[PDB]
């Protein structure tokens, strides 16, 4: 996710910091979304590898 | 078979005129850029100096600083010089005058007439456009006002070329002012002209006065009032001898501590000579020793000391006083007056003004910019306007220029191409076709229609307008008068003449030969 | 219509553009509160730090012309303002980017400058007319002038020591009531390597870097300090002189006499009362003779060899004495007075002179400066200095602008509705100039890391009815008031490097074509 | 490449590959490029990170 | 566009001055503490010099890279101050540089370590 | 520890520019391709002329040729090169101006970067700008299917497309010539055509005028035996490619004569087969014949007896040529020829073209041929060559017509009218794609004011002008009077062109440039 | 920045402009010598050969042998070659012609007015000039007394420019009876030219 | 150079000076000859002036 974010030119350590945070409980799903640059249940965004 | 040495060249009568044709044409289209109201300037930068370089408009700077190798462009560039040592701008116009002179007469070699032909047609020519100039000139005497009008007109003129233009009102009344102070002195070195950075153009200005860039000596009064001057050469720290160098041979030290003394003494009461005419300031181009300026300080007044001989000379016309040496009888030396002396900084420095003077002899001019590349163009651009308006003051005459004076000339010579009949009406036509081509050029660099300019302008001309000339703001023919775009008589009779002795030179030459350089 | 003929113009004209640029975008990382510094290693083999971009360039060897009047104009900057030098020279590369932009626009160069005039023009009425006028006397408002400008260079680490250093330094140095220029020169800096930045100290007095030369004698107290000037060792004649020896009596009556004559000298000296000496350097010449020093440490008199002539006029400003060039006039007299003066010791072993406490207060004021690296001390005093000019220059105008780009997006967005309002293509122009005034906030977003272009748009559109108040904020990473957050640089600034600029840019378009020269 | 011929690449194997690594630890982390490209596909570029 | 030389930003001079403080580190991480084993040096000629006190080291140990000149001239400081620790400020410095470089290294604006580094 | 170590060999040499440095630097070179491109564009457009490696010349206009010709280093002029062959391989002229779009759109692209928007997002708002474009493009679209015959609706397209190149002195012709071979070679069951169909066909001398397209076939042979009458007024064709010769089966073989008889029928047999293949060759009812291959010349003789003049020598593709346009065939033998496999045409007469050089050999064959050909004259090669080229590239556009029977009135107004439409939508555009939308309409903005500034006016006073009338009239039709007259209206002044041509143009052009924004780093290994 | 390989120029509108009609002059005044029925004629000659050398006043021979780099040159040796391709002699006349329109646009350059209108007028003055020539035309048909008159001296014409002029009534006579001999004919392959030393060049005959 | 109708010459200078002139002996005196016979006619000339 840093180098997601970097590329994408944010604050990965909010990115990050939210991210932990969030993710130690409300859902095993949430990571980075490009365009609105923060949080995303990508799973429901359909981002399936 | 071989007659010279190795690396030396024999070019005769074809090579050598088409290497001096092409150098003279490369030259001239190497500055046509710079002349015109709307006209454009150069870079001009050193091969290794730190990269000394010169944004530069006058087009004799240009030809000083560029290494020419082809003679005919080495003469053209001398040409430039000389001209620009007579009037100051114009250098534009001599050296393109003559580049298109150059050209055209190649042109006339592929007709194939002689040179000599040619030569005693240009001649024929030059002496006609010459005596028609001097029938296109006004006089301005005793008429002060219409005068100092001109006179304006003609700074406005002659700026409007260099980067000043934006400016062309302010600096005008500078250059007037400046030039009005000399009283009619053509030394111009009564003018200093200090730059300095910091501050827009525009802060550039005049002082009432007069200023130096020297340091005050230790603490003397730093601002003097009623101030009365003094002015020598006497030098102080080079403590006064006798030139031959005698020596000192004495049998014990008490002696030579008694000389010391002495030699104290002496500068002491040669001090008190210098007081006694009751004198507060006090200069000297000498560096000065410190024990004097003590003594000084003790009567409380102020001096300062190496400002060169143009500073001295500038203090002297400005203040009135006489340069001085040793002070022997003070009534048979006039002293310098001025009304107040005080320190202001300019930017980053201490100066020395000088307000309130006795003479408006001398002045100096503050010049306040964004770049020592602009500070330096505008230097040398109030150099030559105040050239060529000291010119004018010499000689009150002038000439309406925007080409319409070049065009009464071509006209006028037209006229007498009629006259010749002969192979010179040919080279007539020739010479009036090249001088056409001069506000030909100053419209193309403006970016207007030249062809249809010229043409209108020369019927014009031909129908009598002798005021009619070229509009720089519009691009159309006007009446000079109206705008006042006028220049001094001399300035276009140096270029005449001179670009007629070139032309002359130049196609003399038929073979050119170089020995082998050292 | 016309026809453009040549294209060397053009094609010259936009690799300066490209040039300037370039030398724009180089200094553009090093800016603002979120300024970084660069570093230069000279051929030479030197090596600098610096976040000031006049220094930046002054090492920059620049090889391309247009990038060194570029250079020229940050020296002309820094010497009228001390920082904004980067902001100068980046509105410089803004602005030819635009000029770019309207050269394949195909509009004329000369129109461009007319219409920039017309812009420059537009542009300092509002900036007179958004600042707050503010009284040189009001201590807290000056203070939040130098903390504004200081944390931007690396001295940001000791910012909150550092501005009251500078800004009671200045106002000992000033006067509160003339609003004069007052001179940087009458400051001291000091370079003294080791300690720390945090140590830096203001002596309210003295400082002299050279060593004292007597054994046994390091602190004076209630101390009485006269200068004197001249040699104190055998007596030797500006004129060649020597002592002749042929007869008996003649050695101890040498020995004996130049003996007497340093005793006559010293007992004099002691006999006004002093007990601290100053000498200046008379390298032409004998110095103080080795003798005379017994003596004075015999008498028991603080005594310095070696006073540079350029800072005796400092000296003697500062602890309020004239100097002396004869025994005679050495009185007690002019004997100044100094409530302490001793050496320091830091550096373990590096010494150091001060004198503290004088009861002729001199308008002058030194400052002491500590660090660890060379280097870091260099920057520093570099970036104290620019902080006492831009207190100076507040003191030139008695006004205020908030900084963070607030004025600049301000101009931007009175410029845009200019052009609007005004027509012809210099509203096309006009429209460019505000692009150009744009560049300043984007590059402060850019060095806060925040999404630029975003907060540029939001903070016009607050701006809208957000006046200068508002502004890009650093510390809150966001927009909000800043001056509340009391960031506020001085008029003169901003003025100065629009109007510098404009005039740069307009030379700029006036050239065409650079000529190599010899 | 040395020969003259253009070659653009996102995919992070591709590239490796045409960086010819000679310092030899580096070489094991360009092979892993390989076998990533042969078995899975993107996330090569991840797996070297 | 200078000549007579390039430039290099950002990453790639972070790195690199990163690289030339560890460089200097390693120099004499070996020579402190109860521990230490001492440093010598054959100087180009025979005349060789014992020490492990860091800062007679660095003095004579040529430097061209710039912050490692920075790092030489501040263990001479610190030798004029102290006189041990040349042992250890060196590592120190170049420690700190380090780790503050890594979080730099993600994206953290510098200022920010530095304001950290001075409360530190 | 601190020490060099080599990761990639030539380490020294093996250069590198990474990032915001690079892009600009790419930016450079790009625009410095369009600026080098720009003065080919519009017919007051000038062209270039290239010098060839191995010393040759060539002028020419055809951007496509310009960059093939060029030799770049630089990498992305490799990849401007590429892109323009491609457009033009595709299409025809159009690289006239394709590489211009790109370099206008990339130095805008850099006006963006400079506010330090990040390049992804910069390519997708091109994208979405391109397809916006693209689609009020064939808004705006009008046709040609619903035309009649498409005689000089045709000839009007050739017209415009014409008025680029040189050949513009007789352009009229030349568009008939277009026109008329296009139509003729068409498939129109399919909606396309193979050129390999067209022989183009120039031979130096005469005026430019004098070229002529020849329902026919051009062959550079003349008669196999000079003796053979000149003119034929029958055409009966026969086509061969067995030489005229003993027949001998490539197979490794050689006969083993023994004997006096054996060595005497041998003989005899050499001369009974050559009788052989003329009887039947004459019994074919054939009057002409064309052979691939030499001749043995006793039969050239023999040919000769029986009034059959002949061809030696031709070439495949020329003959295949031959055979469609005459309608015969190929046949391996003379003892499978017959009549129904002769080919037949009108006129066939050799051309002595040139005043002292070799001849030409012409059939002015009279019924229907799926085949012709095109003969340019003039005065230079290089003109040639330029025809050639021009004729070639007028040929794909009608070709390209036939694909698409929808076009666009040239002369600038159609993209005038998507940088409208482009700015419309920017203002529902939101958030920073905002700025790409208007990015992407200004830098589409350069193809009317390259124009202008080939035809001398102030460029932007026109370009001003246009957009004010196409903002207060609806017609998409006001382009800018690049011949001077007075109507803005193209579409009276006919200057059109393919929807096709500027669809694939605008696309191509913004895939290649969002590539340009789409990389980052180069490691250059040094030379 | 540098786009080319090393070895490769780029000259935009003033240096092109100035080589190319540097060229163009050159080519023209280097062969006007060779025109007129007073013209002169040249010596080329190889650069090792055994010094292969002609004498040779024919313009389109001089331009096949010289070796030019300048482009424009090249292209103009090609027109001239192909100019004689068609009619023998004006290779001298077509190339100088073109020299002098060269050097009389690049006087309009200085005037400054925009190439392409140049290139319209231009075109326009030709046509008028080609319908002009024809309207001046004269033929001779069936009348052979006025024909062969003109023949011989279309033959005493082209021929009073090289060597030959000193005999060209013999020489006239020769081609006249020559291409009369061809019976209409167009193959000049049909003429033999068989070349040997000895005798004066009067003694050359048919 | 002969003639008031004849035509002068110009010579340049070793040291890269001009001189533009028709009297014949500073013709052959600037002249750098190596022949000698030419050097006989150049003290022909200055002897003869």
């Amino acid at each position: 996710p840093r180098q997601l974010c970097d590329n994408a030119g944010f604050d990965a350590t909010n990115i990050l910091n939210k991210l932990r945070a969030r993710h130690a409980q409300g859902g095993t799903w949430y990571g980075v979304d490009i365009n609105n640059e923060d949080i995303a249940d990508n799973f429901e965004a359909f981002v399936w590898e | 078979v071989n007659i010279f040495k190795a690396g030396a060249d024999e070019e005769r009568a074809e090579t050598a005129r088409l290497t001096s044709f092409i150098g003279a044409i490369a030259i001239g289209d190497l500055v046509k850029s710079t002349l015109g109201p709307k006209g454009m300037d150069k870079i001009l930068l050193s091969s290794g100096r730190d990269a000394s370089l010169m944004v530069t408009n006058d087009g004799a700077t240009i030809l000083k600083n560029i290494g020419v190798d082809n003679p005919a462009a080495k003469v053209l560039v001398d040409m430039s010089r000389v001209q620009d040592d007579e009037v100051g701008d114009g250098t534009t116009s001599v050296t393109v005058l003559a580049a298109e002179l150059l050209r055209e007469a190649e042109s006339l070699i592929a007709k194939k007439i002689h040179p000599q032909t040619i030569i005693a047609g240009w001649r024929e020519a030059t002496k006609a456009a010459r005596e028609a100039l001097l029938s296109s000139a006004v006089d301005h005497g005793s008429d002060e006002v219409k005068f100092r009008q001109d006179l304006m007109n003609i700074a406005g003129t002659t700026l409007s070329s260099k980067l000043l233009t934006h400016h062309k009102d302010h600096f005008t009344k500078l250059a007037v002012e400046a030039v009005l102070r000399l009283k009619g002195s053509g030394n111009l070195e009564a003018i200093h002209i200090i730059k300095k950075l910091g501050g827009s153009l525009a802060d550039s200005y005049l002082d009432e006065g007069f200023l130096l860039d020297k340091k005050i000596g230790v603490n003397q009064p730093k601002r003097i009032e009623n101030a009365k001057i003094l002015i020598a050469n006497t030098g102080m720290d080079t403590d006064k001898i006798k030139i031959f160098g005698s020596r000192v041979r004495v049998d014990s030290t008490a002696k030579v501590a008694e000389i010391e003394h002495a030699e104290k003494e002496k500068m002491k009461e040669k001090v008190e000579r210098i007081l006694k005419h009751g004198i507060n300031c006090f200069i000297n181009r000498q560096l000065i020793y410190n024990y004097p300026e003590q003594l000084f300080g003790a009567a409380g007044v102020m001096a300062i000391e190496h400002a060169d001989f143009a500073g001295v000379e500038r203090l002297a016309l400005v203040t009135g006083g006489e340069i001085a040496s040793t002070f022997d009888h003070p009534e048979l030396v006039k002293l310098g007056s001025c009304k107040l002396i005080e320190e202001v900084m300019i930017g980053e420095d201490k100066l020395i003004h000088f307000s309130g003077v006795a003479l408006g002899e001398a002045c100096t001019i503050v010049l306040r910019g964004a770049t020592q590349q602009i500070l330096d163009e505008a230097e040398r651009s109030l150099h030559d306007a105040l050239c060529v308006l000291a010119q004018t003051v010499k000689d009150s005459r002038t000439v309406y220029g925007g080409g319409c004076s070049e065009m009464l000339m071509a006209h006028a010579v037209t006229q007498l191409a009629n006259r010749t009949p002969g192979k010179e009406a040919v080279a007539m036509e020739s010479y009036a076709k090249a001088l056409r081509m001069l506000p030909t050029i100053i419209a193309d660099n403006a970016g207007y229609d030249s062809a249809d300019l010229v043409a209108q302008l020369r019927a014009a001309h031909s129908e009598g307008n002798t005021t009619a000339g070229l509009d720089m703001r519009e691009g159309t023919i006007g009446d000079m008068a109206i705008l006042g775009i006028t220049e001094s008589f001399q300035v276009k009779r140096q270029v005449l003449l001179s670009a007629a002795e070139a032309a002359e030179v130049i196609l003399r030459v038929d073979n050119i030969i170089k020995a082998a350089p050292r | 219509g016309a026809y453009q003929d040549r294209d060397k113009p053009a094609q010259i004209r936009f690799s300066n553009i490209s040039a300037a640029k370039a030398v724009a975008d180089a200094i553009r990382t090093s800016l603002g509160p979120k300024g970084m510094d660069k570093m230069i290693q000279d051929g030479k083999g030197d090596v600098t730090i610096t976040n000031d971009g006049a220094t930046i360039l002054k090492q920059m060897q620049v090889l391309h012309p247009a990038a060194r009047m570029l250079v020229e104009l940050s020296k002309a900057q820094d010497i009228e303002a001390g920082d904004g030098t980067t902001s100068v020279v980046i509105i410089a590369g803004s602005l030819l980017d635009s000029c770019t932009k309207l050269l394949q626009k195909g509009i004329h160069p000369t129109i461009i400058s007319e219409s920039f005039q017309k812009a420059l023009e537009k542009g300092i009425e509002i900036l007179t007319d958004m600042s707050r006028p503010v009284e040189l006397s009001d201590r807290e408002t000056l203070l939040n002038s130098a903390t504004t400008s200081l944390n931007s260079k690396v001295v940001s680490q000791y910012s909150s020591l550092l501005s009251p250093m500078s800004v009671n330094a200045v106002m000992k140095v000033i006067d509160p009531a003339t609003a004069t220029s007052v001179d940087l020169r009458d400051i001291k800096i000091v370079k003294k390597l080791g300690g720390t930045i945090d140590d830096c100290e203001l002596v309210e007095g003295l400082v002299l870097t050279q060593k004292v030369s007597n054994s046994g004698i390091t602190r004076v107290e209630k101390a009485k300090i006269g200068l004197i000037q001249f040699c104190l060792s055998a007596p030797k004649t500006d004129m060649d002189n020597q002592i002749v020896v042929s007869d008996y009596a003649q050695m101890d009556r040498v020995l004996r006499e130049e003996r007497a004559y340093i005793l006559n000298l010293v007992k004099q000296i002691k006999k006004t009362g002093c007990n601290v000496l100053l000498i200046q350097k008379s390298i032409l010449r004998d110095a103080l003779s080795d003798l005379a020093l017994h003596f004075l440490n015999k008498m028991k008199i603080m005594v310095i060899k070696d006073i540079e002539r350029e800072d005796i006029e400092f000296i003697c400003k500062t602890i309020g004495t004239k100097p002396v060039a004869h025994i005679d006039q050495f009185t007690a007299d002019m004997l100044g007075s100094a409530e302490l003066a001793e050496e320091v010791n830091l550096n373990g072993s590096g010494k150091l002179l001060k004198i503290t406490g004088c009861a002729s207060p001199g308008k002058t004021v030194t400052i002491v400066v500590r660090g660890s690296n060379k280097l870091v001390i260099e920057e520093a005093e570099r970036s104290i200095h620019d902080a006492l000019c831009v207190i100076r220059c507040l003191v030139k105008k008695r006004a205020l602008i908030a900084g963070g780009g607030a004025p600049e997006i301000e101009l931007a967005l009175r410029l845009t509705e200019y052009s609007r309002t005004l027509s012809g293509m210099e509203s096309y122009c006009v429209r460019a100039f505000a692009d150009a005034m744009e560049v300043i906030p984007s590059t402060l977003a850019e060095n806060a890391g925040l999404n630029p272009i975003s907060t540029v748009t939001e903070l016009r559109n607050r701006h809208a009815q957000g006046e200068k108040t508002a502004g890009i904020n650093v510390r809150k990473g966001g927009i909000s008031n800043i001056l509340e957050e009391l960031v506020v640089q001085p008029l003169l600034v901003s003025v100065s490097a629009l109007t510098l600029a404009t005039e740069t840019v307009r030379s700029i378009l006036k050239i065409d074509d650079v000529v190599n020269t010899r | 490449d040395g020969r003259g011929k253009a070659t653009i690449s996102n995919d992070g194997a591709t590239i490796l590959k045409l960086l010819d690594v000679v310092h030899p630890a580096a070489k094991t982390l360009v092979d892993i490029a390989k076998s990533q490209d042969a078995e899975v596909g993107d996330g090569t570029t991840s797996v070297t990170l | 566009l200078s000549v007579f030389g390039d430039r290099s930003t950002g990453e790639t001079i972070r790195s690199q001055n990163v690289m030339a403080a560890a460089s200097i580190a390693n120099i004499v991480k070996s020579s402190l503490g109860p521990v230490g084993l001492d440093k010598m040096l054959v100087d180009d000629i025979g005349d060789v010099t014992i020490t492990n006190d860091g800062a007679t080291i660095l003095k004579l140990l040529e430097v061209e890279h710039p912050a490692a000149k920075v790092l030489c001239e501040l263990a001479d400081l610190q030798d004029k101050e102290v006189g041990d620790g040349t042992t250890s400020v060196v590592i120190i410095a170049a420690e700190l540089l380090k780790n503050a470089d890594e979080l730099v290294k993600q994206k953290i604006h510098p200022t920010s370590v530095i304001s950290g580094y001075r409360l530190a | 520890y601190g020490r060099p170590f080599l990761i990639i060999k030539d380490q020294d040499r093996k250069s590198r520019l990474m990032g915001l440095e690079a892009l600009k630097s790419h930016i450079m070179a790009a625009k410095a391709v369009a600026n080098t491109m720009r003065t080919s564009l519009g017919p007051n457009g000038l062209d270039k002329m290239m010098v060839d490696k191995d010393g040759d010349v060539t002028v020419t206009n055809d951007g496509a040729t310009i960059l093939s010709m060029m030799d770049v280093d630089h990498q992305i002029a490799k990849l401007m090169v590429e892109l323009s062959k491609s457009q033009d391989d595709e299409i025809g002229d159009g690289t006239t101006g394709v590489v211009v779009l790109a370099g206008a759109l990339l130095e805008e692209a850099e006006q963006l970067l400079d506010r330090g928007i990040h390049p992804i997002r910069i390519a997708d708002g091109y994208e979405q700008a391109a397809r916006v474009a693209i689609e009020h493009l064939d808004k705006i679209s009008d046709s040609v299917l619903v035309d009649i015959k498409d005689t000089e609706p045709l000839i009007q397209t050739a017209k415009t497309t014409l008025g680029s190149k040189v050949v513009n002195s007789c352009h009229r012709q030349m568009a008939e010539i277009a026109v008329n071979a296009v139509l003729t070679v068409a498939d129109m069951e399919r909606r396309d055509v193979d050129f390999e169909l067209i022989k183009v066909e120039g031979k130096v001398g005469g005026r430019l005028e004098d070229t002529k397209l020849i329902k026919g076939v051009i062959v550079d042979k003349d008669f196999s035996h000079p003796q053979m009458p000149k003119k034929v007024e029958d055409a009966k064709i026969a086509i061969l490619t067995c030489p005229f010769e003993p027949p001998k089966p490539k197979t490794k073989h050689k006969l083993d004569v023994t004997s006096v008889e054996d060595y005497k029928a041998l003989q005899k047999y050499e001369k009974e087969k050559f009788e052989e293949m003329i009887q039947q060759i004459k019994e074919t009812g054939a009057n002409l014949a064309i052979c691939q291959w030499g001749f043995d010349d006793e039969a050239n003789h023999l040919l000769l007896q029986n009034n059959l003049p002949a061809v030696r020598w031709v070439g495949g593709p020329e003959i295949e040529l031959i055979a469609i346009a005459t309608g015969g065939r190929i046949v391996p033998r003379f003892s499978e020829l017959t009549a129904e496999k002769l080919g037949f045409a009108g006129l066939v007469q050799e051309i002595s073209f040139g005043t002292t050089k070799d001849k030409m050999l012409v059939i002015e064959q009279c019924k229907n041929s799926r085949a012709v050909t095109i003969f340019i004259r003039g005065g230079n090669k290089m003109i040639i060559e330029e025809a050639k080229r021009s004729l070639h590239d007028a040929l794909c556009v009608i070709r390209n017509l036939i694909r698409d029977n929808r076009v666009v009135y040239g002369g600038g107004a159609a993209e005038i009218s998507c940088a409208l439409a482009v700015s419309q939508e920017a203002d529902k555009c939101p958030t920073l794609e905002q700025y790409a939308m208007r990015a992407f309409a200004d830098a589409l903005e350069v193809i009317p004011m390259a124009l202008s500034e080939n035809s001398g006016m102030n460029p932007i006073q026109t370009m001003t002008e246009v957009r004010a009338r196409q903002v207060k009239e609806m017609n998409p039709a006001l382009g800018i009077d690049c011949l001077h007259k007075g109507t803005n209206d193209m579409k009276q002044q006919h200057v059109i062109e393919t929807l096709i041509g500027k669809k694939q143009q605008i696309s191509l052009a913004t895939q290649m440039v969002r590539m340009i924004l789409k990389i980052d780093d180069i490691r250059k290994p040094g030379e």
